[PDB]
């Protein structure tokens, strides 16, 4: 059994939805339109798969999936496009006017409008789980609905669902892409907000995606097409271990428990590889050794920050394709004696390693090339606090002179919102420091 | 007293167990079917003890499975012997315990633990003479570990003068699956303390040395593993199943192992070691096996048994062999070593002897040790309980089951106890 609900909130959490099912479609042999030859048994089934999609007694493979903004115009183009026989027109829901990258608009003014009805199609999904283990919630950081409209969602879902497991894929705004300058207000006020709501939470940098398309795949100046294609590949290697099994597939909860030590760290460094362009891997295979070792490399990383200045306190490398337990110890031995790898000395310092032995697929049209094996590093790391702490100095620096406060106020905010979302994230910049101090 | 019921919980505990009954099927010469074929009726003569008599004449396991997931059951029951187990004796949650031991003892465990006990009693019913109970499980998961335990104190209840025997595996990071595995032991060894009358400690530390530095396998599997366990589960369970003379129940072998009450964990070794398929063609002289069968590399418990002294040892050697070697070289063994046994138990190593070898095998010998040294498995064990702890680091994962803090404080500190009872006996 084991369901898992996806949902897509906003432009950025659309667009990764997108490109996320699209590959999950190819990875299993499911055709535009819902068919998959190679499953017999029609209508039903309880193969792994079928976590992630329900089955029609006409044969049509549904993602268990809902998508959700404010606005219309991204949703119709998942509703116009190629694969929209996939979706059911009451899984793609969508307002009229966007929360205009203003949390208080997705959270309250605008987002109360459409609440029920998304959490009324959330419960028709749950309604056809026979085990349902929980959510993954795709949303940015910096938008008003990926903020607002997602924090109050996943208040909802606390109440409705209690304390079945939810977990975020959270895009962290950069520079080169961002489309607000209040990005870091909403980044804070949301990560405060669904911090107690979360079990888990991928944040992925969308500078790091952006140096590793530009760096590693040789594209001028990467689009969010661009941007996303790797971002799938990523949200892939995490949830195959729900999607397919296998004699040495571990499943993600089994990881999750290693990775959170206290309810409120728990957000991963995820690290991935191989990323090359098909010009450079014609010719050269990337051994288990070679890609286990780029795990290493901060340059592969999907947040900006430096784990050789802090502290593990998990490990976990999640490998698809092919691969066997006998290199990847080889290779983990010799990482050991060469790397900057410093546990705290509350946790212990084994590797947890899950082999999936089917290989990464690549999209049509895209730009990685297709290997043989690949890896996801999950640690869980200190370093991962200097992305907060990036954002909360640019929050600071336009919060002491009020900039851009009236645009929240106006919408019923109290600046006490403010400071209290702010002091938590200092507490939280605090946790991650107490966490890496020896004991006594 | 005849009749032991048999019941593995949770993915190792069915694992293990699977194995041991393929393992001792093939001994008394019973068939995928339940039929036998077998030549000898030594075979048959206690057949009893571990299998029912339904007419066929067919012979089915006295053998219940337990798990919160329906995963590692499918596995069984799709397996080599799977046809075998008597399908009412399925007994399976769908939600799983996470490796979290207050899923398996409070919660979700709770949730099932009723309908194991209508199959036990249903089982323990159609007995003459019930000796008792033989859990095979984990400590380091949810379901064998915390469910495991939640089982044997409601057996306990219900069954309160039968003997409660268990083959637990320890957890190792060497071999491991979660960094919560400490926590689960700690929270079960607590439990096995108050609750069983004997314990086989199966450490996955010694079990992976051996495949390492022994078998050379330069990365063993779980399969591996599993081999060393059901060989010296066959043997440990040799005087039960055949013919014989001591420790042919439960409680005689109780009687004669355990001095005092808590100290009821026992060292299992075996000799020749032997890996899986690939076979040995010389025979060991009987010389062989009594010195390989003593050695700390053959000891399936990770403790160094010069470190301590020996309570009470029971011997098994098995396949056709001269008695008066066995003795003779039994008896080498005691008074080359005698500052090793305790002297304040006079004939404290007792040897039996049985026809029938192992599959593969022409000759054998089963170790059974009562050692103070077993202290070095539970301070192993506390230490990297208390790594943890002292931070409280991963604790969520158990309050939000209910559980306070204080149960873990109490389950270390009974823990500890147990290990300075043993550094008691070792310098008395
Ligand atoms: N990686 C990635 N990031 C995106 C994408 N679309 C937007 N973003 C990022 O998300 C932030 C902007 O939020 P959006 O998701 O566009 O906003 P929204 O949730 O639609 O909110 P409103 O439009 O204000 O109602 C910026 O940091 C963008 O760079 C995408 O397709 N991929
Ligand atoms: N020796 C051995 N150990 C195992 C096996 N399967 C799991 N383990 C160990 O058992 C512990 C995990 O418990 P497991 O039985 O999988 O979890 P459960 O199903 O919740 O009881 C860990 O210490 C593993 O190293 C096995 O087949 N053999
Ligand atoms: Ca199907
Ligand atoms: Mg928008
Ligand atoms: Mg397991």
């Amino acid at each position: 059994m084991r369901e898992c609900i996806s949902i897509h909130v906003g432009q950025a959490g659309v667009q990764i939805g997108n490109a996320c099912w699209e590959l999950y479609c190819l990875e299993h042999g499911i055709q535009p339109d819902g068919q998959m030859p190679s499953d017999k048994t029609i209508g039903g089934g309880d193969d792994s798969f079928n976590t992630f999609f329900s089955e029609t007694g006409a044969g049509k493979h549904v993602p268990r999936a809902v998508f959700v903004d404010l606005e219309p115009t991204v949703i119709d183009e998942v509703r116009t496009g190629t694969y929209r026989q996939l979706f059911h027109p009451e899984q793609l829901i969508t307002g009229k006017e966007d929360a205009a990258n203003n949390y208080a608009r997705g959270h309250y003014t605008i987002g109360k409008e459409i609440i029920d009805l998304v959490l009324d199609r959330i419960r028709k999904l749950a309604d056809q789980c026979t085990g349902l283990q929980g959510f993954l919630v795709f949303h940015s950081f910096g938008g008003g609905t990926g903020s607002g409209f997602t924090s109050l969602l996943m208040e909802r879902l606390s109440v409705d669902y209690g304390k079945k497991s939810k977990l975020e894929f959270s895009i962290y705004p950069a520079p080169q892409v961002s489309t607000a300058v209040v990005e870091p207000y909403n980044s804070i006020l949301t990560t405060h907000t669904t911090l107690e709501h979360s079990d888990c939470a991928f944040m992925v940098d969308n500078e790091a995606i952006y140096d590793i398309c530009r760096r590693n795949l040789d594209i001028e100046r990467p689009t969010y097409t661009n941007l996303n294609r790797l971002i799938s590949q990523i949200v892939s290697s995490i949830t195959a271990s729900l999607r397919f099994d296998g004699a040495l597939n571990v499943d993600l909860t089994e990881f999750q428990t290693n990775l959170v030590p206290y309810p409120r760290i728990h957000f991963p460094l995820a690290t991935y590889a191989p990323v090359i362009s098909a010009e450079k891997a014609y010719h050269e295979q990337l051994s288990v050794a070679e890609i286990t070792n780029a795990c290493f490399e901060p340059a592969n990383q999907m947040v900006k920050c430096d784990p050789r200045h802090g502290k593990y306190m998990a490990c976990c490398l999640l490998y698809r394709g092919d691969v066997v337990p006998k290199d990847v110890n080889a290779a983990i031995a010799t990482i050991k004696t060469k790397r900057s790898i410093q546990f705290v000395d509350w946790c212990p310092t084994g590797f947890k390693v899950g082999i999936n032995y089917q290989p990464p697929t690549v999209v049509p049209g895209g730009d990685l090339a297709k290997v043989q094996r690949a890896v996801c590093m999950l640690s869980n790391t200190t370093a991962i606090a200097e992305a907060w702490a990036r954002l909360d100095h640019k929050f600071d620096l336009m919060y002491a002179k009020r900039a851009f406060v009236h645009w929240y106020v106006g919408e019923g905010m109290e600046e006490g919102e403010f400071s209290e979302a702010r002091e938590d994230m200092a507490a939280l910049e605090k946790d991650y420091e107490e966490v890496g101090v020896d004991s006594v | 007293m005849r009749e032991i019921v048999h019941i593995q919980a949770g993915q190792c505990g069915n694992q293990i167990g699977a194995k041991f009954w393929e393992v001792i099927s093939d001994e008394h010469g019973i068939d995928p079917t339940g039929s036998y074929h077998g030549d000898s009726d030594l075979q048959l003569e206690r057949i009893n003890v571990y299998y029912n008599e339904a007419t066929g004449n067919k012979y089915v396991p006295r053998a219940i499975l337990v798990d919160l997931e329906p995963g590692t059951m499918d596995s069984v029951r799709s397996g080599p012997f799977g046809q075998i187990f008597r399908p009412d004796n399925f007994v399976f949650g769908q939600s799983g315990a996470g490796n979290n031991w207050a899923k398996g003892h409070y919660t979700e465990g709770a949730e099932l633990v009723d309908s194991v006990l209508d199959v036990v009693r249903k089982e323990s019913e159609s007995c003459d003479c019930l000796q008792g109970f033989q859990l095979t499980h984990s400590l380091g998961g949810g379901t064998g570990s915390g469910m495991g335990t939640l089982l044997i104190s409601k057996i306990r209840e219900e069954y309160p003068d039968r003997i409660m025997n268990t083959f637990s595996v320890m957890p190792s990071p060497k071999v491991s699956d979660t960094v919560v595995e400490p926590y689960n032991a700690t929270l079960s060894v607590h439990q096995l303390v108050e609750n069983t009358d004997e314990t086989y400690c199966i450490d996955n530390e010694a079990l992976y040395d051996i495949c390492f530095r022994t078998l050379k396998l330069t990365t063993p599997t779980y399969g591996d593993l599993n081999h060393l366990v059901s060989a010296t589960m066959s043997g440990v369970t040799t005087c039960l199943r055949f013919p014989g003379q001591l420790n042919a129940d439960l409680r005689k072998l109780a009687v004669n192992m355990v001095p005092f009450p808590r100290l009821h964990f026992f060292m299992p070794g075996f000799a020749p070691l032997t890996s899986r398929g690939s076979q040995q063609y010389r025979a060991l002289t009987v010389p062989e096996l009594t010195q390989q069968m003593f050695d700390s590399k053959n000891m399936m418990a990770a403790c160094d048994p010069r470190h301590g002294r020996y309570l009470t040892v029971a011997a098994i050697f098995r396949g056709r062999m001269s008695m008066k070697e066995v003795d003779e070289q039994m008896l080498n063994v005691q008074n080359k070593n005698s500052s090793y046994f305790v002297e304040w138990i006079p004939n404290n190593v007792k040897t039996a002897v049985c026809d029938i070898p192992p599959r593969g095998l022409k000759m054998s010998a089963t170790f059974i040790g009562n050692s103070t040294a077993i202290q070095e498995l539970f301070k192993r064990i506390s230490e990297q309980f208390t790594a943890m702890f002292r931070r409280k680091a991963f604790l969520h994962w158990y309050t939000g089951e209910g559980m306070d803090e204080m149960e873990f404080t109490e389950a270390e500190s009974n823990m500890n106890d147990l290990v300075s009872e043993y550094q008691q006996y070792q310098d008395a």
